[PDB]
RNA sequence: UUUUGUAUAAUGGGUCAGCGACUUAUAUUCUGUAGCAAGGUUAACCGAAUAGGGGAGCCGAAGGGAAACCGAGUCUUAACU
RNA sequence: AGGACCGAACCGACUAAUGUUGAAAAAUUAGCGGAUGACUUGUGGCUGGGGGUGAAAGGCCAAUCAAACCGGGAGAUAGCU
RNA sequence: GUUUAUUAAAAACACAGCACUGUGCAAACACGAAAGUGGACGUAUACGGUGUGACGCCUGCCCGGUGCCGGGAGGUUAAU
RNA sequence: CUUUAAUGUUUGAUGUUCUAACGUUGACCCGUAAUCCGGGUUGCGGACAGUGUCUGGUGGGUAGUUUGACUGGGGCGGUCUCCUCCUAAAGAGUAACGGAGGAGCACGAAGGUUGGCUAAUCCUGGUCGGACAUCAGGAGGUUAGUGCAAUGGCAUAAGCCAGCUUGACUGCGAGCGUGACGGCGCGAGCAGGUGCGAAAGCAGGUCAUAGUGAUCCGGUGGUUCUGAAUGGAAGGGCCAUC
């Protein structure tokens, strides 16, 4: 009897680890110096006042304060800035 | 490798080294040729296809990254 | 895996070396770069080696 | 009998002043041309055994 | 130290250091410990005769680890520069 | 009993009586309790011997460094804000 | 004359039925093959366990054999019931 | 003719016959740490192994592979 | 001293000759009522054979064991680590033998700075010359480009070109992110030297995310840290690296 029929394979089915990108400190959060605000892959958020940009385009605080999200600019490109507290 | 005798001796002894090495080079390809008909052969009913021969074939395919005995008689 | 590892032994005598890679079949010349030598704490000329 | 110590762990950990254990950072034996200098100089100092691993070391070293 | 099959913590990390034979024959003396030995002379023998360091210990050091009252003449030892400031105060002579 | 799940047609037991399964030596850490307290305690052995001797030793009051070494500091480093 | 013929003792075991907690841990009844041969049988010997013996089936070696039985290592080990 | 004592008696095993191969005798070969023993109180028209299997006609091609036999220069190669 | 030729004289390799080791499962004699043994007399081999220690080859004759997991039962087929997108339900994460592709590198410039610049594509005109080459001016505005996949980005360019160059530095590092851990990552700022720029400044590799391997063991360079009586040394340790 022909009970069990042969089956094919799948050419794909491999993937990679998740990089946990995103915003780590949302607006209105009092944050210390040198800490990480948002993890990027490009630059969806640019660096405003008192913040910097790593080689990964990671945005980090420079001096302590509050987190501010703003949309200044001719091309409506979003920034992040930190106040003075 | 060194050689004894006058100059014409070397030409004779070198040609034997080239001929023999040509003779053994073809024999190695002969085994590897018939060890690739076997890798893609059907298994049969409930047999396993010994991996003491699949790994050896893996070592034969890897060994083919070796020197090409004839430099190639450049054509012009 | 064409590139081969090499090291740059210091000319300042103090046994020191940076290591790097080099495409040896397209770069017959030997590197000679000026880099820090922490033993003598000066910028000297580093020449290629093994 | 006395509890035999695990001689392999006694060569890798050393008890500190408040009951902790110091070890030597891994990944600094060979293949050292690839790694960035920032990475190597950070594995040079000693380290502290984490809270999760703490249970497995006090078991291996009963006399120290 | 069996982690289920993966390399255990004590084989995953490298060995370091070397144990010294010299550190097994030295010791430390507390400053509160100088009032126990004898009529006022401190040496290797005057301590190890008072059950203060091991009989097979040939070096010693006196650290600022208490409070000394009586003047004592440390015959030959390696008093630190903090306990020296506490032995000369009480009236103690220090030599080699 | 084992299971996601058993009246289960899944396991075991015919019934009664007797027997039958988390122990013992040494070592190490934590908790309670007792004695002493910057001290605590003896081992073998001696002993008219559960007394009394015996303090050989062990833990603790100091740590840092791979180590020499320094020491309430020490290590790294040419030096650390 | 003959590893000739038919055929009881003797040796074996092809078919069928009964028996399968049997009369019997392989037998009984009815037939069945060899029956002067490479036959069959009594008594006593010899070959010992990774070994023997085997006209060869992994057969037999005390109703047990792809490595006997007895004692010991021994309370082997069991991530399994 | 023999065989699975106890589910298989056969086309399986043996066989007389054939071929190959080893053995010159203190034979090859086998049982034995060894002495020794069987072969054999035998001597190549004999003994051992291997395959085939009365008798009749026959038994074709391949020495590349893996084995075995002969070689004795060269290359590689141990202890000393 | 560089080639060379003999007498010897040490032994080294092949050859032959002898006897005294050794062999005799040849003959004879004795212990001996004895086809074992021992001894003696002779014959034949003879420094061979054989045995002992060391050594290369062969050696399923024998022995001990190994021979992965996932899986829509097992075998066969496929896969096993790393990167990108969807599934993934607008923070993070999230499975299937779900749907699609990639990596195991490259680069002493393709890196650092200081200057300057801006594409695709179509239309029109023009020698060969064209559907598509170079050229000119128009529309258009990144539909182009990026060393190599996909995604996110990029005009202040992160794309294109040129000059000078070695920061593709040494010691550290507040504070964070992500993991059960091992680990992985981003980092202002401090000190020592350096490059470019007139300076303000920027530079601890490359637009970012793959381009990779623990520990043990050993090799190479440096360093009085240690050095089993003492002075060395060996051998260990620390730093850089294979
Ligand atoms: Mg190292
Ligand atoms: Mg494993
Ligand atoms: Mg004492
Ligand atoms: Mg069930
Ligand atoms: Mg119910
Ligand atoms: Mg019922
Ligand atoms: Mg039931
Ligand atoms: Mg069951
Ligand atoms: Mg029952
Ligand atoms: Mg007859
Ligand atoms: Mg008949
Ligand atoms: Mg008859
Ligand atoms: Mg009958
Ligand atoms: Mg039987
Ligand atoms: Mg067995
Ligand atoms: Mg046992
Ligand atoms: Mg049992
Ligand atoms: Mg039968
Ligand atoms: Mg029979
Ligand atoms: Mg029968
Ligand atoms: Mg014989
Ligand atoms: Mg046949
Ligand atoms: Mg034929
Ligand atoms: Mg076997
Ligand atoms: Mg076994
Ligand atoms: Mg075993
Ligand atoms: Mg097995
Ligand atoms: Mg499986
Ligand atoms: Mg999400
Ligand atoms: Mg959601
Ligand atoms: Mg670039
Ligand atoms: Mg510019
Ligand atoms: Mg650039
Ligand atoms: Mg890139
Ligand atoms: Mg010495
Ligand atoms: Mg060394």
């Amino acid at each position: 009897m022909a009970h069990k029929k042969a089956g094919g394979s799948t050419r794909n089915g491999r993937d990679s680890e998740a990089k946990r990108l995103g915003v780590k400190r949302f607006g209105g959060e009092s944050v210390l110096a040198g800490s990480i605000i948002v993890r990027q892959r490009g630059t969806k958020f640019h660096a405003g006042a008192n913040v910097g940009c790593g080689r990964d385009h990671t945005l980090f605080a420079k001096a302590d304060g509050k987190v501010k999200f703003e949309v200044k600019g001719p091309k409506n490109r979003k920034f992040i800035s930190i106040e003075a507290e | 490798v060194t050689y004894p005798g006058n100059y014409d001796q070397y030409l004779l002894e070198k040609e034997e080294a080239l001929r023999v090495e040509e003779l053994q080079n073809a024999e190695f390809d002969r085994k590897l040729a018939q060890e690739e008909v076997w890798i893609r052969q059907g298994i049969k009913a409930r047999r396993t296809r010994n991996e003491g021969r699949v790994r050896a074939l893996k070592a034969m395919r890897r060994e083919r990254g070796e020197r090409r005995e004839v430099m190639g008689t450049a054509k012009m | 895996g064409i590139r081969e590892k090499i090291k740059l032994v210091s000319s300042a005598g103090t046994g020191h070396f940076y290591t790097t890679t080099k495409n040896k079949r397209t770069k017959p010349e030997k590197l000679e770069l000026k880099k820090f030598d922490p033993v003598v704490r000066q910028h000297v000329i580093y020449k290629e080696a093994k | 009998p006395k509890i035999k110590t695990v001689r392999g762990a006694a060569k890798r950990f050393k008890k500190t002043g408040k009951g902790g254990f110091k070890h030597k950072h891994a990944n600094l034996r060979h293949i050292l041309t690839k790694k960035a200098t920032k990475r190597k100089r950070h594995l040079r100092p000693k380290a502290m055994v984490s809270k999760g691993d703490l249970g497995l070391v006090i078991a291996c070293l009963p006399y120290a | 130290g069996f982690e289920g099959g993966q390399m255990p913590l004590y084989r995953r990390l490298p060995k370091f250091g070397f144990t010294s034979r010299k550190a097994a024959i030295t010791a430390e003396i507390r400053l509160s410990d100088l009032a126990k030995v004898e009529g006022g002379v401190v040496d290797l023998n005057t301590l190890k005769a008072a059950n203060i360091i091991g009989i097979q210990i040939e070096f010693a050091k006196v650290i600022l680890a208490g409070e000394v009252t009586t003047p004592v003449t440390v015959r030959g030892l390696r008093v630190t520069k903090g306990a020296r400031a506490a032995i000369e105060a009480a009236g103690g002579k220090i030599e080699e």
